[PDB]
């Protein structure tokens, strides 16, 4: 991953979706987001599961540089995951303001 | 390329229609991976950039009213819009997201309906102040009509001229929904004082006879 | 909230080379791809390429012929585009665009489009040439009354009737290029018991060349 988000640090705001999560030709998935921060730059928390208690990360996160770079506040940003087989949560953030969306991926 | 057809290219309606634009493609714009068709549509207004209003050619970008429904798969693909309000009267286009070059359509423009309108037509010399410096401008103005569809032939001295004519239509009035043009004949101060007669004809569909206006240079 | 914010508006001459400017904000530049688009008169919208700023990747349109080049400074949130050996042709308002290729979610949010004119004209003053009714009179009710403004450059003149208080009945139609010149008129519409017991005048400004003319319609003469 890019040293870039790492050191800017997690955002620690909530985010929000701003249209539904779209799939892919290859089946990956796009989501968009709005950030309620200011703490910007930081870096967005961004990942599949399919355990909501213990949060281990399935698939994987595309999306090169997940940071919200600007300061004010509703900033948006496309987030790129690549979704297990079968049902599993889009999960952005962390702590109790994360926000989750169901995914279904079809070919086990 | 993918080619992006739109017709017709002009549309005229009322307020309260329902209105259907019509979008080909010259191939399918369908990724079967996630069956999706990636086709958008865009609405323009004078002086203002496109607005995204469909994507995936049918889900609604946010804040678009919902009366605008975008349809269809593959090749053929609509814009829909179900009660057709005063602010809707704008261009819209169809875009070929589905590969590379992204590829528009040439575009459906929305007028408003009235009731059919003669053109008034004037007919002005050129002024003595452009006979001193060399030219000489010869202006028909048609004024009030519609629809906008109209054509303008030029007599000299009772013989039809052609060349040097420039045509300027100005946009839908806001106010009475009607058109106006401009139809300016331009000559050298020598090739208008040979001549004598000057004649602007306006062939439109409301009169069964070209709306005609003529002068002689010799009266006054 | 999404803006892209385009730079002003561009007059070139033949064979030179242009930079237009477009900065964002109300998302992250970095995470977004810029899409650039062209649209003149008589031609719908065409794709010129696009840049994604957080790699530097670029696509071009073949039919540009490789005289765009797409650049961004991710530290002004700001991309650009270049076009080199510049025609007539190319004159044409250019947007950029926010995208995210991969997804269906399209051309979402535009800049406010930059203008470009490409020409070899100087700039030039207009004539200004009054237009009364022939002569003779038109023996009717009401009067058509024009003005005629030829042979200028650039864009645009200001046309008002009697210092724009004579705005109602008035048709100012759109400019068209006559050899390089640009030229309009405009009619006005009054009562016969007006005019010409009444003075009327057709005032034109060009400030591109400091020029302000008055214009009387004066009845024909013999
Ligand atoms: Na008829
Ligand atoms: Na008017």
């Amino acid at each position: 991953m890019r040293l870039k988000g790492v050191s800017y640090s997690l955002c620690t705001a909530a985010f929000t979706f701003t249209k539904i999560p779209a799939e892919t030709l290859h089946g990956t998935v796009t989501v968009e987001v709005q950030y309620a921060g200011t703490d910007g730059p930081c870096k967005v928390p961004a990942q599949m599961a399919v355990d909501m208690q213990t949060l281990t990360p399935v698939g994987r996160l595309i999306t090169a540089n997940p940071v919200i770079t600007e300061s004010t506040e509703n900033s948006k940003m496309m987030l790129e995951l690549d979704p297990p087989f079968g049902d599993s949560y889009i999960v952005i953030g962390v702590g109790e303001k994360k926000i989750t969306h169901h995914w279904h991926r079809s070919g086990s | 390329d993918i080619v992006m057809t739109q017709s017709p290219s002009s549309l005229s309606v009322s307020a309260g229609e329902k209105v259907t634009l019509s979008c080909k493609s010259s191939q399918s714009l369908l990724h079967s991976g996630n069956q999706k068709n990636y086709l958008a549509w865009y609405q323009q207004k004078p002086g203002q950039a496109p607005k995204l209003l469909i994507y995936g050619a049918s889900t609604r970008e946010s804040g678009v009213p919902d009366r605008f429904t975008g349809s269809g798969s593959g090749t053929d693909f609509t814009l829909t819009i179900s009660s057709v309000q005063a602010e809707d009267l704008a261009v819209y286009y169809c875009q070929n997201d589905h590969s590379y070059p992204l590829t528009f359509g040439a575009g459906t423009k929305l007028e408003l309906k009235r009731a059919d309108a003669a053109p008034t037509v004037s007919i002005f010399p050129p002024s003595s102040e452009q006979l001193t410096s060399g030219g000489a401008s010869v202006v028909c103005f048609l004024n009030n009509f519609y629809p906008k569809d109209i054509n303008v032939k030029w007599k000299i001295d009772g013989s039809e001229r052609q060349n040097g004519v420039l045509n300027s239509w100005t946009d839908q009035d806001s106010k009475d929904s009607t058109y106006s043009m401009s139809s300016t004949l331009t000559l050298t101060k020598d090739e208008y004082e040979r001549h004598n007669s000057y004649t602007c004809e306006a062939t439109h569909k409301t009169s069964t006879s070209p709306i005609v206006k003529s002068f002689n240079r010799n009266e006054c | 909230q999404v803006q892209l914010q385009e730079s002003g508006a561009e007059l070139m001459k033949p064979g030179a080379s242009v930079k237009l400017s477009c900065k964002t904000s109300g998302y992250t530049f970095i995470g977004y791809w810029i899409e650039w688009l062209k649209q003149r008169p008589g031609h719908g919208l065409e794709w010129v390429g696009e840049i994604f700023p957080g790699s530097g990747r670029t696509k071009y349109n073949e039919k540009f012929k490789g005289r765009a080049t797409f650049t961004a400074d991710t530290s002004s949130n700001m991309a650009y585009m270049q076009l080199s050996s510049l025609t007539t042709e190319d004159s044409a308002i250019y947007y950029c665009a926010r995208y995210y290729y991969g997804s269906y979610y399209a051309l979402d949010y535009w800049g406010q489009g930059t203008s470009v004119t490409v020409s070899s004209a100087k700039t030039t003053a207009p004539s200004v040439y009054p237009l009364a009714p022939v002569c003779g009179g038109t023996t009717g009710s009401s009067v058509t009354l024009g003005c005629l403004v030829k042979g200028y450059f650039p864009e645009p003149v200001t046309l008002t009737w009697n210092s724009g208080s004579l705005s109602s009945g008035v048709h100012t139609f759109p400019a068209l290029l006559q050899s390089g010149l640009y030229t309009l008129s405009s009619s006005v519409t009054v009562t016969s018991n007006t005019w010409p017991s009444q003075t009327i005048t057709c005032n034109v400004a060009h400030p591109a060349s400091s020029t302000k003319v008055d214009k009387k319609i004066e009845p024909r003469v013999p």
